[PDB]
């Protein structure tokens, strides 16, 4: 409920606590309600620790546990420039491994939308926008019941939010090429009225019904757009509801052997009829040099969507025409496949799991995603250790079995995943009955072989 | 690092076939570290690939197979053929004819018919051809062409015809059959100092006949029928140049008619050959571990080195993959630009290797005599050894590919493994035209991969677009027009990609090649900010206006 | 990595001790005083604002706070990868319980005389450092009694329990290197931190033929000076008699002991060489097993073994670490018909260990396996191994 204590504060770590200004340490906070106020009163704890523990140890505080009102609250930290972001959420709704990834997504989103984390908070004009953002953030993390077959995504979110990737839909090549050509038709375009071009189209990506279909955009830019869309529920909106017209215009700061050119970037997102098309535009660079949408870029994405509406039924047939590989109520039950180098997950469709439904089924799905999060935490520790070595230069498999039963039938329920590193960093998750003696290499080969974005 | 993942099914019951424990990539039938064997039994039995064969009636599969195994070890096999993926026949010099049937990679039925043994008078059968209506037989020391006609489809009649060829006492007479059963050939590697070393044979109206004969200019490495205009007889003849160096002469006959010959120079004398299913690629194995491919359309001879002597080669029936096999059991995979591909047998850990060693398969002295993709998917490779085991190698060729392994699928895997240089060489081997649709999609996979991520990669983008813009051998205009719209769009994105980096001169040249209105202005505004180029771009813009 | 543990009296804010370790070795390094005062001052700041600080963690380290009663704050800093609050919380429960066993809740709670605690807690430092560093014990992490299976469990158990009345207590146990080989029903009804801490104290102390170390047992006797008497008969092998204040020291005389323990010499000697392993010699283990952690969840007792393979990959020190770390992961999935496994190492085979776990019949077995082990065969291997161990617990 909304009465459960949680808080966000942005604090300065120049701890001149003797000065006269009230709450000079707080540059921003949300919510304003009483449930947060006790957390606000203990703000001095975070300040003391964020100075002290990096003096004691070689690194920043990342998280902490407080108990308040009988709740265990996990509080995340980010000391960006002797200036601290802090987020506190109940452990009852938010596992620590979820929170640390959530703050990371918040940090990336703030930098993406505002250029830098510290300045985003130091700007007073960004306060009501921060309040709106955190209102949405503290509904997803704390009160999931709003949900913005039943609650399939909510059970999925336990795992789906943690992975470094985007839900994506595998297609037959006969469909894929119409979709890729439509993006190429947009990306090559330059239309006006002899004039300097307004923007370079850095790239674009297409989603349908919450699934990424294809992308001409770079992986790093796909990740940042997807995280933004999670926080604003744009993808689930397309998945559940028919959008008449959506238009979003934002200035963005997507990080961007010659050096990368100087410029400013704009994110345009337009969507109709469960499609959502994202375009990342560059000012400067090859192009002219903040403005609202220029209309012409909106017209080009809308035209692209009209072309894509000719194949939506073909995609729906792929969604409807039995699971691939097939699933049983062959004893495969579920999977998630991820190439970390590209913004791709491969998953059973909502339609395909609904087609697999039963009284046992929805419980099994929740168990799968929750176990996969517990697996991800182990892989993520490994990924960080390996990344540190990779940075200095310029663990492998996990699974569990749960016997489950509705004198009902008793079914084995393996949840397994594997991490590959050398030719690519890629992760696989699968679920199956113990009746089939599966090999992870055989499956990973079958799923990853021939795969392309 | 890209590889194909395979599983082997060994049909022999011999205990000499020392497959290692936990070698899950190889399965064997069993007759009627142990815990690892039991674990493999569990996998095999969770699977539909049984650890042991039925000894029960009527099939008596264990016993019928055991007799086949005895026949394989004690007699030379002159023929093996497939009618479909589950149907095979093989014939022995003993005169015993055997037919077997499969389910999946596993044996279901064995039938042994020994009744022909006492009816066919012969001396050393060297070869045979099999059809449902008839069998053609040939011998090492006779001018007898033995012809068997079945009243079934056993119950059969035996006829003999006289072979017109020379030196019947020692000459080895090879046979081949058209898919049209009305035409057959017989040939031999004649060396001498009445003249023919190839016969054209017909079949009609219940009778075998000799129609005509030729003498070839050189003694053949192979003789084969075409699939187009099927009566046409293709050959590959190894030869010696006036240079006193080896060459391959691809003579073609319509007999005395030699309609065409092509001479391909070799690093060393050819030892084997095969034709690609599109027939546009001839591949020869050669001495000193060399592999030579000639592309007729691109009219280019490609060379590659191999890690094994290529005594046996066979094209995958999709045409996308070549297998190279040593008689000693080494196997290597090549693409159609002769890049090596790594091979792995199924295992719990990922270990791609450039060759596969079948020397691990057995302690037997038996040598590999045949690799064959099974005739009408096609993920099964039949293997035969003389006086050795039979079995089939299964290729686990993707789920989303639905088991397919076209050139397009190899390209996608090379994109997944970032083997781009190799993917481009394949793209160059596509020859567009008839293959242009598959080539186009393969190009798109390469260009999108590179546009999403350095001058080395720019060179790869230039070349990939270059396979359409600057063909080694020109495209048909209707091919150009089919892809013209999409290729230009992929090039336009590349131009913009280049402009973002300070490499305007090459981008400028592409702007000239594309010639789009105002395209040059994209050089001008950047060069305007090398500043001299800005005025040049203004001039180029004026050349359209 | 290094570890620091600090303790303060909450009533005065005055530090009672600081302990540390480097590489698992005992260390003399202590935190800066102003840091120490700030670590507790921040905790007390939360106390006055109705907030209990319980943890913090930096990218390199995990820090845990606990408040016990109204009087003790324990703060632990551990600069090690894969460390979590569950392991640290159980460690602090063990440390606080150890403080309870040494002084009781009297003095330890409602603290007035800080100086007395500063002197009285010094004996605790030896045991605390033993907890901070590595040892071949898991009870401090599992809250299960560390245990060994003898070749003759019925012979040792009958003679052990037959002595309990003669010892003046219903609580008797037999210990090898901190592991319980056998114990009485009274001994087995000891509470979770209580049953673990007692053999830990015994194993961490220097050996004696007749120890008497006071234990204010937390379960029902937290203010009563119960005392622990132990008898070393062979190196790393000792008897423990858990006593109230009433049992005489005459109960430790050889004239009473010999008839209960001499007949047991053969199985007592048989358990001695086990060292790091918990299974009897010649037990029919699968050859891929590098070690086991066997829990009985209803009986709250567990076997810990590292098999003395000569391959040394991983080393025994690493194997102990791997089983301890795997357990911590198992308790985030299995702990409130199921199995768990890990595969460690780089892409090539022979690069790392397999780990497995299964829960069946209210016992749960953890497995450390050779790099050669098949990954599909793990469940049936786990099933057979449990069946072999089923009769033992």
């Amino acid at each position: 409920g909304l009465n459960t204590p949680h808080i966000i504060m942005y604090l300065t770590l120049q701890l001149d606590s003797e000065t006269s200004k009230e709450e000079q340490e707080i540059l921003y906070h949300y919510p304003m309600s009483e449930a947060s106020q006790k957390l606000k009163s203990v703000r001095g704890i975070f300040l003391t620790l964020c100075d002290m523990l990096e003096n004691v140890t070689g690194t920043q505080v990342t998280s902490s546990s407080l108990l308040l009102n009988g709740k265990q609250i996990h509080v995340a930290y980010w000391k960006e420039s002797d200036k601290l972001l802090l987020i506190g959420l109940p452990a009852e709704e938010v596992p620590l491994p979820r929170l640390r990834n959530m703050i990371e997504n918040v940090i990336q989103t703030l930098k993406f939308m505002y250029g830098s984390l510290d300045s985003a908070f130091c700007q007073i004009e960004n306060v009501p926008r921060l309040d709106h953002f955190f209102n949405l953030f503290f509904q997803r993390a704390l009160q999931p019941a709003k949900l913005h077959a039943q609650q399939y995504d909510a059970s999925s979110a336990v795992l789906l939010d943690n992975l470094p990737g985007v839900r994506w839909l595998t297609l037959p090549l006969e469909i894929k090429m119409e979709l890729d050509m439509a993006l190429s038709d947009l990306e090559a375009a330059d239309f006006a009225e002899d004039m300097r071009r307004l923007y370079t189209i850095l790239g674009s990506s297409l989603f349908y019904k919450g699934y990424l279909i294809c992308s001409h955009l770079p992986k790093d830019d796909l990740i940042d757009i997807a995280v933004y869309c999670r926080h604003y529920c744009l993808l689930p909106l397309a998945a559940k509801q028919r959008i008449g017209q959506l238009i979003i215009w934002r200035e963005v700061f997507p990080q961007h052997v010659f050096p990368e050119p100087e410029g400013r970037y704009f994110l345009l997102v337009v969507g109709l009829k469960h499609y959502m098309l994202c375009v990342l535009l560059e000012a400067g660079g090859c192009a002219s040099k903040s403005p609202g949408p220029d209309c012409v870029y909106v017209d080009q994405v809308k035209t692209t969507l009209h072309q894509l509406d000719g194949v939506d039924s073909r995609i729906d047939e792929r969604l409807a025409s039995s699971p691939v590989p097939c699933l049983s109520c062959n004893t495969l039950f579920h999977y998630v496949a991820l190439e970390t180098v590209q913004g791709i997950f491969i998953t059973p469709t909502l339609e395909e799991v609904a087609q697999l439904s039963g009284s046992i089924h929805p419980q099994l799905i929740k168990n799968f995603h929750q176990c996969c999060l517990s697996i991800r935490a182990v892989f993520q520790q490994t990924l960080v250790e390996e990344k540190k070595k990779g940075l200095n230069s310029g663990v492998k498999e996990h699974g569990v079995l749960f016997e489950c039963s509705p004198a009902p039938p008793v079914m084995a329920y393996w949840v397994v995943g594997r991490l590959f590193l050398h030719p690519k960093p890629q992760e696989l998750y699968v679920c199956f009955h113990d009746s089939v003696t599966e090999i992870a290499i055989e499956i990973a080969f079958k799923l990853f072989f021939g795969l392309t974005l | 690092m890209s590889f194909c993942l395979t599983e082997l099914h060994l049909w022999s019951l011999k205990n000499t076939l020392h497959i290692a424990d936990r070698d899950i990539g190889i399965y064997q039938y069993y007759d009627k570290e142990h815990g690892n064997l039991e674990k493999k039994q569990k996998l095999a039995e969770s699977r539909d690939y049984p650890w042991t064969l039925k000894n029960r009636r009527p099939e008596k599969l264990r016993d019928s197979l055991k007799e086949l195994e005895e026949l394989m070890q004690n007699s030379r096999c002159v023929l093996s053929k497939w009618k479909n993926k589950y149907v095979c026949q093989l014939l022995f010099g003993s005169g015993v004819l055997v037919s077997l049937s499969l389910s999946g990679p596993q044996l279901e039925k064995v039938v042994i018919d020994r009744s022909l043994v006492g009816k066919l008078i012969s001396d050393t059968i060297s070869d045979a051809l099999l059809t449902d209506s008839f069998i053609i037989l040939s011998f090492l020391a006779q001018n007898k062409l033995c012809f068997i006609q079945f009243t079934k489809k056993l119950d059969y009649k035996i006829f003999y015809y006289e072979i017109p060829g020379p030196i019947n006492k020692t000459t080895e007479r090879h046979l081949a059959i058209n898919c049209v059963h009305d035409r057959v050939v017989c040939w031999w590697p004649l060396v001498n100092d009445d003249r023919a070393n190839l016969l054209l044979l017909g079949y009609a109206q219940g009778r075998l006949e000799v129609l005509s004969s030729v003498r070839t200019e050189w003694d053949p490495l192979d003789v084969r029928f075409g699939t187009k205009q099927p009566y046409q007889v293709f050959t590959v003849e190894h030869s010696v140049s006036v240079d006193k160096e080896p060459m391959a002469d691809s003579c073609i006959y319509e007999c005395i008619q030699c309609v065409s010959v092509t001479r391909i120079p070799l690093k060393s004398k050819a030892i084997s050959c095969c034709r690609n299913v599109t027939e546009d690629k001839l591949i020869l194995g050669c001495e000193d571990s060399s592999l030579i491919l000639y592309e007729t359309h691109r009219r280019v001879t490609l060379l590659a080195q191999t890690e094994l002597l290529p005594s046996l080669i066979s094209c995958h029936p999709s045409g996308a993959i070549l297998l190279v096999g040593s008689n000693q059991g080494e196997l290597q995979i090549f693409d159609m630009a002769l890049s090596p591909i790594n091979i792995q047998l199924l295992a719990e850990d990922r270990l791609p290797r450039e060759t596969l060693q079948f020397s691990k398969l057995f302690d037997a002295s038996s040598s590999l005599v045949q690799m064959q993709w099974i005739a009408p998917i096609y993920d099964l490779l039949f293997l035969r050894f003389e006086r050795g085991p039979l079995g089939v190698l299964l290729f686990k060729l993707g789920v989303f590919t639905r088991g397919q392994l076209g050139l397009i699928d190899i390209i996608f895997q090379y994109i997944h493994c970032d083997e781009i240089y190799e993917a481009i060489n394949i793209l160059s081997s596509m020859n567009w035209d008839t293959l242009g649709h598959q080539c186009f999609i393969s190009m798109s996979a390469i260009v999108n991969h590179l546009l999403r991520q350095t001058p080395e990669r720019e060179a790869q983008l230039e070349t990939s677009l270059g396979t359409f813009y600057a063909p080694t051998r020109p495209l048909l205009d209707s091919t150009i027009l089919e892809y013209r719209d999409q290729i230009s769009k992929y090039a336009r994105r590349f131009f913009h990609h280049l402009l973002r980096y300070q490499r305007f001169e090459k981008a400028f040249l592409l702007a000239v090649d594309v010639g789009a209105r105002d395209l040059f202005m994209d050089i001008h505004y950047l060069a305007l900010d090398e500043l001299a180029l800005a005025e040049v771009a203004r001039k180029r813009a004026s050349d359209i206006d | 990595g290094t570890v620091h543990l600090l303790c303060l009296a909450a009533s005065s804010g005055v530090p009672l001790f600081c302990r540390s370790s480097r590489g698992g070795a005992p260390a003399r390094q202590q935190l800066p005083f102003s840091v120490i005062g700030s670590l507790n001052g921040v905790h007390m700041f939360g106390q006055n604002l109705e907030v209990q600080l319980s943890s913090a963690r930096t990218e390199n380290t995990t820090v845990v706070w606990k408040s016990f009663h109204d009087s003790i704050t324990l703060i632990v800093l551990s600069s090690e990868v894969g460390i979590s609050e569950l392991r640290l919380e159980r460690l602090l429960q063990m440390v606080f319980g150890a403080m309870v066993l040494l002084v009781g809740l009297e003095e330890l709670t409602n603290i007035r005389n800080v100086e007395r605690l500063k002197k009285d807690l010094r004996a605790s430092y030896c045991l605390i450092d033993s907890f901070l560093g590595d040892s071949e014990l898991i009870g401090d992490l599992t809250q299960c009694v560390d245990c060994v299976i003898p070749p003759e469990g019925s012979l040792l158990q009958e003679a052990l329990s037959g002595f309990a009345e003669a010892a003046g207590t219903t609580f008797v146990s037999l210990v090898v290197s901190g592991r319980v080989v056998a114990a009485t029903e009274g001994w087995w009804r000891l509470g979770t931190p209580e049953a673990v801490l007692l053999p830990w104290l015994v194993g961490s102390l220097p050996p004696q033929t007749a120890r008497d170390y006071p234990v204010y047992l937390p379960h029902g006797s937290p203010t009563v000076p119960h005392r622990l008497l132990t008898l070393t008969l062979l190196p790393s092998l000792e008897l423990c008699l858990l006593c109230g204040p009433s049992p005489p020291l005459s109960q430790l005389y050889p004239q009473l002991l010999e008839r209960w323990w001499q007949p047991l010499l053969d199985p007592l000697r048989a358990c001695l060489p086990l060292g790091p392993r918990a299974l009897p010699s010649g037990f029919p283990l699968h050859t891929d097993i590098l070690g086991l952690l066997l829990l009985h969840l209803e009986l709250k007792r567990c076997l810990f073994t590292v098999e003395p393979l000569g391959d040394k990959e991983p080393s025994p020190e690493q194997r102990r670490r791997l089983l301890r770390n795997f357990y911590t992961l198992v308790t985030s999935t299995h702990f409130p018909p199921r199995a768990c496994y890990l595969v460690l190492g780089t892409e090539e085979p022979g690069t790392g260990v397999r780990l497995v776990a299964l829960q069946l019949g209210l016992r749960r077995l953890l497995l450390l396996l050779s790099p050669q082990s098949p990954t599909h065969g793990l469940r049936s291997l786990a099933t057979h191994t449990l069946h072999a161990l089923t009769p033992l617990l």
